[PDB]
C-alpha cells in the first residue's frame, strides 16, 4: 500500500479502540522500527501487507521489505533531533545534544528525553536529516527519567 | 492485526525546541535486548 518514505505509527486494535504501540521509517521501501514494538509479526498498510525480512532481539530493530536501509552515524559531536511522533498527537522534532552509554562493547549515543512508550521507533536526526538511529531502548535513571540508546543497525 | 499510517517527512527543523541533557552512563546490554545500570 503506502511505501513512501517518511515516519509513520504502528497501530493495533488488539486493545480498547485503536493503540499507537511504536512507531518507525519508511526509508527505500524498506519499513524499519524496534522489534519490542511488533515483536516480528507482520504490518498491514491499507489492504497491503508487509512481512519481517531481518529482526533480531539483542539489537531491538526489525525490517520490513527488504534489509536494514538506515546506515548514518552520530558524529559523537553535534547536537541531534528526535522525530517525535507520541500517541495521539502530531509529530514534532525535539533538539538535544546525546549523552554517552559506556558498555563493555563500546559506547553509543544516548538521548535523555521522555515520551510514552508508544513513542519507541520515533527517529533521531543530524543536521541533513539522515536516520542516525531510532529512539526507544534504554534505561531508566536516579530520578525516574528516561534516557534511550541512539540504537542502529548496520546495513549490508 | 497491526497496520501503519503515515505521520510525516523525516527533516531536521531549524528552530525546534531544544532540550534535554547529556549525562555519560555505564550500561549493560543483556541477551534479550534490555539495557541495565551498572554501577
Ligand atoms: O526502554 C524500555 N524498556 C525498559 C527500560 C528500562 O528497563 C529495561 C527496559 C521501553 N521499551 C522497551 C520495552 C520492552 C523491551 C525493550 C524496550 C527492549 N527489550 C524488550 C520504553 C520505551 C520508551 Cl519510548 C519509553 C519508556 N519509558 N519507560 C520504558 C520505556
Amino acid at each position: 500500500g503506502e511505501t513512501t518514505d517518511g515516519v509513520y505509527r504502528v497501530m493495533t486494535r488488539r486493545l480498547l479502540g485503536s493503540t499507537q504501540v511504536g512507531v518507525g521509517v519508511m526509508q527505500e521501501g524498506v519499513f524499519h522500527t524496534m522489534w519490542h514494538v511488533t515483536k516480528g509479526a507482520a504490518l498491514r498498510s491499507g489492504e497491503g501487507r508487509l512481512d519481517p525480512y531481518w529482526g533480531d532481539v539483542k539489537q531491538d530493530l526489525v525490517s520490513y521489505c527488504g534489509p536494514w536501509k538506515l546506515d548514518a552515524a552520530w558524529d559523537g559531536l553535534s547536537e541531534v533531533q528526535l522525530l517525535a511522533v507520541p500517541p495521539g498527537e502530531r509529530a514534532k522534532n525535539i533538539q538535544t545534544l546525546p549523552g554517552i552509554f559506556k558498555t563493555k562493547d563500546g559506547d553509543i549515543g544516548a538521548v535523555a528525553l521522555d515520551y510514552p512508550a508508544g513513542t519507541s521507533g520515533s527517529p533521531i536526526l543530524d543536521k541533513c536529516g539522515r536516520v542516525i538511529g531510532l529512539y526507544g531502548n534504554g534505561v531508566v535513571i536516579k530520578n525516574g527519567s528516561y534516557v534511550s540508546a541512539i540504537t542502529q543497525g548496520k546495513r549490508e | 492485526d497491526m497496520y501503519i499510517e503515515r505521520a510525516g517527512d523525516i527533516t531536521w527543523e531549524k528552530d525546534a525546541e531544544v532540550t534535554g541533557n547529556s549525562p555519560r552512563l555505564d550500561v549493560a546490554l543483556d541477551e534479550s535486548g534490555d539495557f541495565s545500570l551498572v554501577e
